[PDB]
DNA sequence: TTTTTTTCAGACACCACTGC
RNA sequence: AGUGGUGUCUG
């Protein structure tokens, strides 16, 4: 299949329209604008009846058949959705798409929409099918790195002036939170009409919403940024995060450090990353942190890191959070008492 | 003795009008002064420890609203709508036992009745009691009627624990804190409640009985109950110690002194008298500790004593200058130690006597010979 | 279920007791495991649901005694964790409770069998509570525990406790040699280690954990005189951690033990590994070692749901952490 | 299968019979209650008379038929499934009904087919004693002019717990009921009676249910005072008797 | 003649009536009195101990209280009422057992049966045991109904936490204390049922029974019955300390001594000597606790030395002249921080073991 | 808002207890709303400052915060009237020490670095920051040690009043 | 490249499908 | 209303 970024869908979408378009990615907004594009264009060249289902379990599949192979008596020229579920295409549903596969034609367009597939997984059969005649979309959030130009072009897009403050702002508030990003920008230009964003007007009308993942944690941790981590730690204590899965995540690294710190002695960091199996990016972050005070903060944090776990494991209170910044502020060059980290 | 008097001083005792409360004053001045000002706020909450007057207050407010008269602070008697809120069965005044009623179809089934009118008085008051117990749905559903109710449905919340109430429904309604009552009030409603009941009471029994009720009114009238049930319809210093299963503060202090002025020998004799009486040596470490803790707090302020102990207030006033801040900390933690380690001792009299020879051994002023 | 030999005298002091209706519904066995608790509980069962019972054994040919053989017998009631936790839930014990009010189906006596008191939860060992006090007539009742300190105070009141003694340690050595051919040495430190009690030291050498506890005890040979203790991580960390923990606890013992002259130590074969740990290791850090090797043993015991590598790996940097001079040494408490 | 050699009692009844014996005590079962004992229904047998007997400890029901076969007095607890199940079961009136009653297990031959239960191991209650011993009052009204009248007034009643007042005066009966929003449902009912002015507030459902069980033209009430209980009987008969213990509310 | 077989000396010899209950004084008189001048509460709380007598007591205040007699402090027997209470039978005594029904909709069913009147008696008594199981919402539901029973319902709760309820449950009711059962008491009682019971024993193992009962007497009854099936009917005092781990002679002694003297190889010896004797180790360190507080007395008083080990009597003077007692002090804590302990590791062995460790390693 | 709404009402009302209302509002008008009506209850029909500060009072729950600042201050008399304040009110005390450690802990972590504030604790920003920047780690690290022994030692206790208090005045003794 | 969580017990809340 | 499942939150 044709495999593309938001980018040129349009102009995708110009050339021709494929048998099938599986929009597939973590972003909500990305997925909806490509799926409110695909949906245009259909229309202009005649598809205008719509469905949507949502793949389940307890789904339907008859209707969706019926509807597939059958025809309306008003707008023969039909277009069919399917929201994938949160794990995928699970191995109850690769037959049953296998069958829509199969059960498809010219008069109809399907759109695939759902998280990103893991193509390592799942592969082949159903995805070689569709790939005969279809389009891929792929529609992931930026990161952090990355956001910045992102907005950028959407604000140059939407016909507004953006700052690099006022950018930074914009990012620092919302990270994996594009949707609300976006709405953000549409509230700024309702706000004044004048469509030229300085620093104090996005401040004025910006909320700290952002959403991180435990891995953006261990990342700020590596690095070493101290009100990076302790922003995203705030921001998973409030969205409501488990703290064992942080604690499972952070073990994870800090474990990897501590083996890397203790075998650097006999064999230079590159060797023993490849022995690892650790990825260049990583690579990078590892190297920079496995010399940024190690030998006492990786025994110390260990230890911090244990206190925790067994506190959170026998009582049903919990109250972490504060002993995972301590541990936030011991991996960043910040360090503690041992009133806090003995206990 | 007397007829089935059963009717226990717990309930029989439950105060009628805003006059028979033990104090809250905090509480009845705000409703007495909102019901004559006519600020009847539709929902709020009375929340405190336990037995301190919430429901009761909750049902005398219910008397001011319903009475026959002008919506008065002070309900009557002689009015109808009151006698049946006294006796209960009300048409009106509906006692909802949240803990019976959390579900959230429960709280719709209220809520579908709210807009009917009242039948016989003049509000349809909804008595929530422990409100802690509704689910969070039931919260929510509550939520909206809260804000503004029919003109005729008041709400009466009272619960404990007033910080596992959602926070919006802790701004919808009034919130009055009902605090624990002094041991002088406990104790004078004791009296009056003795005098009352023609059963002859002693003032040590009173200030021990009040003294142990911890704050709450409605474990003093339980303790007083057993207190009489262990005499013969009787109030009595040896009946309460006994009931309490406590010492007199003369023989703990005896026992603190013989362990700080190195009378080893006075420590024996004192654990074996002990021993006669037949007094718990749990009680007897937890004493000592409490003496200790009340020499200390005598260090830090002389305010520190309370008249309850007055008797023995001279002694523990030298015990408090003779002794420096530092032994006194040390006996503390060894007596901790000892109570702490009392489970596990071999029995429980020589678990409290090596604690106590403990604490004479390492004695820093007077140490045991080596 | 095998029958071991020192079963057979104090079988017979608890079935004579349940032969002229004196016995306590409520037996508790306080047996090691391997000890023979459960095959004890097993023939105890037989011999009470048999029909026609015949001396002190099953008869075998009722019908009580073939359904109990065919695994199906409606009288024949187990408390047994369920399938992947280590953990017997309070739905269990309830269940059996509400079951046990209608009369027994094959007209006999009703046997409730618990596997082990030990992993009874607290709310499900309070549910046994008033049904082994005064259970229905003709209720039969049995528990097992490693420890009966461990189990709730109320649940082993209302239980007369049998306790199962390990065999002599000269007689445990003949029968471990009759089952499998080692050196004595071997098996006399595989019975201490076990505490004396011979089914578990047979089920360590039957499995491969001697092996793995040959792979510690390299892994000290090299972690000893270089002070490299994160290494023992690759020999610690298994789901066996618990028992590895107390082989590493019980060498420092041995060490600790060598430190004082004592006659007898516990790893009798394994006598150039704990001279390294007397010679190389001060009494005091043996010591400290010791008791948190205990304490982590006992906290990945307990809690349930720990993360074993996180306990070890602090474990082990701790030890090294104590071995360098200058630091202070852990205190026991109250 | 069979190992219940020896049976404690043996019958060989109608259909019909038993179907009136349970249809006549179901009702007053306990179901899920803590006295495990309740939470069934006793079979005793006397002379030639089978009897049914369910409580909850708030209404008792006792219904007997004669047998004919003299047997051995005895008594058993069939639990609510059992003999829900055995109720179930009965059918087809035609054919008779066998029971063999042990002293661990019950069953049941219907038709052709054997049906098998257990027993609860307590020992049920005596229910002469929860029958009133001096009824002083005794009245006499219609059955279906009495239920219809309690059923108006079980209209308006409270949802939670269906009570009513009834007023006994010189023949007239009041049965008064109310519900959290005062709505009041009155009915006056003419019987023959000859006695003193009495109230006694009890449950509407278990009236309704045990003037259901007897299907009959003419009921008779024994009451002796405010606070003791009511045997509810029909006046055609004396094989079945009920015992509502009222509220005191 | 059993009802069907010989039911157990624990389940049998439960208190039938009043004065036949051992020691609870306190509770027997309190209650005698408020049966007798009409000062009834609706709700009692019996919290004690294990096996010292709060199910049982609870159980003749219901039978006291709707006894055909009347309201009655020595309830009798014979009639139907404390007949058919004492054989699970009636119907107004409701018996839960909280740790069964912690539920919410069970509390919430029992409280809806509340308001009907009695069946037969004049209180239908709710006798709730091992309270502190119920669910905190089962605890707030039953609080209105405690607070505010009808005028028929009485409410007896029995706990062995009573810590765990929450306090407003325990402002609610009456709480009774079931304070424990001494020496001389325990061993009186199990003196009587022996007699009654027509078994022949020996008084040393009695007192031997009393003190390892801990002061419950279900505890005394079940080493009994236990001593019983090992003993072939008889409490003999050889039968009792097989059973029950008692140091008969004094190396209890030797091994404090070679402690003392902080000697290592003799003091495993012993260990492993006691070990091959099959010692009980919580015994031999409840010994040493003891040993070492009749050393600290002797040296705080002379001739405080019990006559009873008059045989050993100067050994312990001498330690009383030689070790300073904070050395005496140190060994008693670290000994006892062994026996809390040896629960607690991977051999009761290795933990008495790990215990004389720090306690033999003080000084050199 | 409050004094628009008062000066409308034709209500009485002082500046400062205007202030003090909006404060303990936590950000919520209709807090302030509900709390306005309950102070002219507290009263007749006026809005008087000392009225609404012992309504105030009475209200509050901030106790352990209070605790630290007065026993980190060593004001021995004020730390016994809040630890009779936080009895009155029936509050638990080893919640009340819980409270106290978890203050401590988040002091030292803002003196670390001053992101360890989130924006769960808006109400007591200040305060914190006036008790980070002013008190030195070594103090802050003896008060956590001696609180978190006392609630070690707070089940064994004549009680849970008299343990915490105890607590309290060992950290007192300090005086580092 | 992916990489992310212990537990036993209990309390609600909503939504089939049944059964009248 | 009975039964079974999903899921979320409290210790
Ligand atoms: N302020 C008070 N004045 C007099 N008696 C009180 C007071 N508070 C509690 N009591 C006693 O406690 C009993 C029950 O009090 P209650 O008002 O139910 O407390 P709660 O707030 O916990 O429901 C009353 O009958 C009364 O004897
Ligand atoms: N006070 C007592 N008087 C006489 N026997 C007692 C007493 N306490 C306990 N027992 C004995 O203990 C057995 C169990 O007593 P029980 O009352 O169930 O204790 P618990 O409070 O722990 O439920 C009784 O059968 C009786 O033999
Ligand atoms: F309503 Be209170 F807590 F007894
Ligand atoms: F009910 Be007891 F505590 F065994
Ligand atoms: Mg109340
Ligand atoms: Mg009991
Ligand atoms: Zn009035
Ligand atoms: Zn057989
Ligand atoms: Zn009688």
């Amino acid at each position: 299949m044709i495999r593309l970024y938001p980018e040129q869908l349009r102009a995708q979408l110009n050339e021709g329209l494929r048998a099938a378009y599986l929009l597939l990615g973590n972003d909500p907004l990305l997925l909806q604008e490509s799926q409110d594009a695909v949906r245009q264009v259909a229309a202009a060249q005649g598809f205008e009846e719509h469905h949507t289902f949502s793949i389940d379990p307890n789904t339907d599949w008859n209707a969706i058949f019926s509807l597939c192979q059958a025809m309306s008596l008003f707008a023969s020229r039909q277009t069919l959705l399917l929201l994938l579920p949160e794990n995928g295409p699970n191995a109850a549903i690769n037959e049953q798409l296998l069958t829509l596969t199969g059960l498809l034609h010219d008069d109809l367009l399907l759109i695939v929409r759902g998280n990103k597939l893991s193509k390592a997984q799942e592969n082949a059969a159903w995805f070689t099918a569709l790939a005969n005649r279809s389009v891929q979309v792929t529609c992931q959030t930026p990161e952090q790195a990355q956001l910045p130009r992102w907005v950028a072009a959407r604000a140059k897009q939407l016909n507004l002036e953006l700052d690099d403050a006022a950018n930074q702002v914009l990012c620092y508030c919302y990270e994996g939170n594009l949707l609300a990003l976006a709405q953000a920008l549409e509230r700024l230009s309702l706000l004044w009409p004048d469509g030229k964003l300085t620093l104090p007007r996005v401040e004025q009308a910006v909320n700290d919403a952002a959403h991180f993942t435990p891995f953006h944690w261990v990342d700020a941790l590596l690095m070493g940024k101290s009100k990076r981590a302790l922003h995203i730690l705030q921001q998973l204590r409030l969205e409501g995060s488990e703290p064992v899965i942080l604690l499972r995540t952070l073990q994870r690294e800090l474990l990897l450090l501590v083996n890397l710190k203790r075998q650097s002695a006999h064999t230079p960091l590159r060797a023993l990353f490849d022995k690892h199996r650790v990825w260049q990016n990583r690579r990078g972050m590892m190297g920079e942190a496995l010399n940024r005070l190690s030998q006492t903060q990786l025994r110390q944090a260990v230890q911090l890191l244990t206190r925790t776990e067994l506190t959170l494991k026998q009582d049903y209170g919990q109250s972490v959070w504060a002993e995972l910044e301590g541990l936030s502020l011991l991996l960043c060059h910040k360090p503690l008492a041992d009133v806090f980290i003995d206990g | 003795g007397p007829h089935m008097s059963y009717q226990v001083l717990a309930r029989k005792w439950r105060p009628q009008t805003f006059a028979d409360v033990v104090g809250q004053e905090h509480v009845l001045t705000a409703l007495a002064n909102g019901l004559s000002l006519g600020r009847i706020h539709h929902a709020y909450l009375f929340s405190g420890t336990r037995g301190v007057g919430k429901t009761s207050i909750a049902r005398l407010l219910a008397k001011g609203l319903n009475c026959e008269t002008g919506i008065t602070a002070t309900p009557c008697g002689v009015c109808d709508n009151c006698r049946e809120i006294e006796q209960g069965r009300f048409v009106d005044l509906i006692e909802i036992d949240a803990a019976s009623r959390t579900k959230v179809e429960d709280t719709r089934d209220l809520l579908d009745n709210v807009q009917y009118a009242p039948a016989r008085g003049r509000f349809k008051v909804y008595l929530i009691d422990e409100v802690h117990m509704l689910s969070r749905h039931s919260f929510n559903a509550l939520l909206k009627t809260l804000e503004e109710p029919p003109e005729h449905v008041k709400f009466l919340l009272a619960t404990t624990d007033p910080q596992k109430l959602p926070v919006t429904i802790l701004s919808r309604c009034l919130q009055f804190h009902l605090k624990a009552l002094d041991v002088e009030q406990i104790r004078h409603q004791l009296e009056h409640i003795l005098n009352e009941e023609h059963i002859a009471h002693e003032p040590r029994a009173l200030q021990l009985l009040a003294r142990a009720a911890e704050g709450s009114l409605r474990d003093a009238l339980s303790l007083t109950d057993q207190a009489i049930a262990s005499g013969d319809g009787q109030v009595s210093t040896q009946a309460v110690s006994a009931m309490l299963g406590t010492l007199d503060d003369d023989q703990a202090l005896s026992l603190v002194e013989a362990m700080v002025e190195a009378n080893g020998e006075r420590v024996m004799a004192l654990i074996n008298e002990a021993a006669a009486r037949g007094i718990e040596w749990e009680a007897l470490l937890v004493e000592m500790l409490g003496l200790l803790h009340r020499i200390a707090m005598v260090q830090l302020s002389p305010a520190a004593l309370g008249n309850d102990m007055a008797a023995i207030e001279l002694r523990m006033r030298e015990l408090a200058r003779t002794i420096p801040p530092t032994d006194i900390q040390l006996y503390y933690q060894t007596l901790l130690i000892g109570r702490k380690e009392l489970p596990y001792a071999p029995d429980r009299r020589m678990g409290v006597e090596m604690t106590l020879l403990r604490a004479l051994a390492f004695h820093p002023r007077m140490p045991l010979p080596e | 279920m095998r029958w071991y030999p020192w079963l057979r005298p104090d079988f017979e002091k608890l079935v004579a007791s349940y032969q002229a209706g004196r016995g306590h519904h409520a037996l508790l066995i306080q047996a090691l495991p391997g000890m023979g608790d459960d095959a004890l509980i097993y023939a105890l069962s037989r011999y009470l649901l048999c029909q026609q019972p015949q001396g002190h054994k099953s008869c075998g040919h009722c019908r009580g005694c073939q359904l109990m053989q065919a695994g199906t017998h409606p009288d024949y009631y187990t408390l047994a964790p369920e399938k992947g936790k280590n953990t017997l839930g309070v739905d269990a014990v309830r269940e059996v409770t509400e079951k046990l009010n209608e009369h027994a189906r094959l007209g006999g006596a009703k046997v409730v069998w618990v596997t082990d008191a030990a992993l009874l939860t607290d709310a499900a060992a309070n549910a046994l509570l008033k049904t082994l006090e005064e259970p229905p007539a003709e209720t039969w009742f049995f528990l097992a525990t490693r420890e009966p300190e461990r189990l709730l105070a109320t649940l082993r009141s209302r239980c007369r406790l049998h306790y199962l003694a390990p065999p002599p340690e000269q007689y445990a050595v003949t029968w471990l040699s009759r089952e499998v051919t080692m050196s004595q040495d071997a098996l006399l430190a595989a019975l201490r280690l076990s505490a004396g009690s011979p089914g578990a030291a047979l089920a360590l050498f039957q499995g491969d954990n001697w092996q793995a506890r040959e792979t510690l005890c390299q892994a000290l040979a090299y972690s000893v005189p270089s002070g490299d203790w994160y290494s023992l991580l690759a020999a610690l960390n298994h789901e066996q951690a618990p028992a590895r923990l107390h082989w590493l606890a019980t060498l420092l013992m041995d060490a600790l033990k060598r430190h004082h002259g004592a006659a007898q130590v516990t790893n009798v074969d394994v006598p150039g590994l704990v001279a390294e740990l007397a010679n190389h290791l001060s009494p005091s850090r043996l010591q400290a070692i010791l008791g948190d090797v205990c304490h982590i043993r006992e906290q990945l015991m307990s809690v349930t749901g720990i993360n074993r590598e996180l306990l070890i790996t602090d474990l082990l940097l701790r030890i090294e952490h104590y071995l360098q001079p200058g630091v202070v040494l852990p205190v026991p408490h109250l | 299968n069979l190992d219940d050699w020896q049976s404690e009692v043996e019958f060989t009844l109608p259909q019909a019979t038993m179907k009136r014996l349970i249809e006549a005590t179901q009702f007053s079962m306990a179901h899920q209650d803590v006295r495990y004992y309740l939470n069934g229904m006793l079979f005793e047998t006397e002379g030639e008379e089978l009897r049914t007997v369910a409580t909850d400890g708030h209404r008792l029901a006792v219904c007997s038929m004669p047998i004919g076969q003299s047997l051995p007095s005895h008594s058993v607890i069939v639990p609510r499934k059992g003999v829900i199940e055995l109720m179930r079961m009965l059918d087809g009136g035609d054919n008779p009904l066998r029971v063999q009653i042990g002293s661990n297990n019950i069953r049941a031959h219907v038709g052709d087919f054997i049906f098998t239960s257990k027993l609860v191991d307590g020992r049920f209650p005596d229910y002469r004693r929860v029958l009133p011993k001096n009824p002083d009052k005794h009245l006499e009204a219609g059955c279906d002019l009495l239920k219809q009248a309690f059923a108006r007034a079980a209209i308006l009643s409270n949802e939670k717990f269906r009570g009513v007042r009834l007023y006994v005066s010189e023949n007239q009966l009041k049965i008064t009921a109310n519900n959290p929003e005062q709505e009041e449902a009155e009915e006056i009912l003419d019987v023959t009676y000859s006695g003193a002015e009495m109230e006694i507030g009890f449950n509407v459902s278990y009236v309704l249910d045990v003037l259901n069980a007897l299907k009959c033209e003419n009921v008779r009430m024994m009451l002796t005072d405010s606070v003791s209980s009511v045997q509810i009987e029909d006046a055609a008969s004396q094989s079945a008797a009920y015992v509502v213990m009222p509220m005191r509310l």
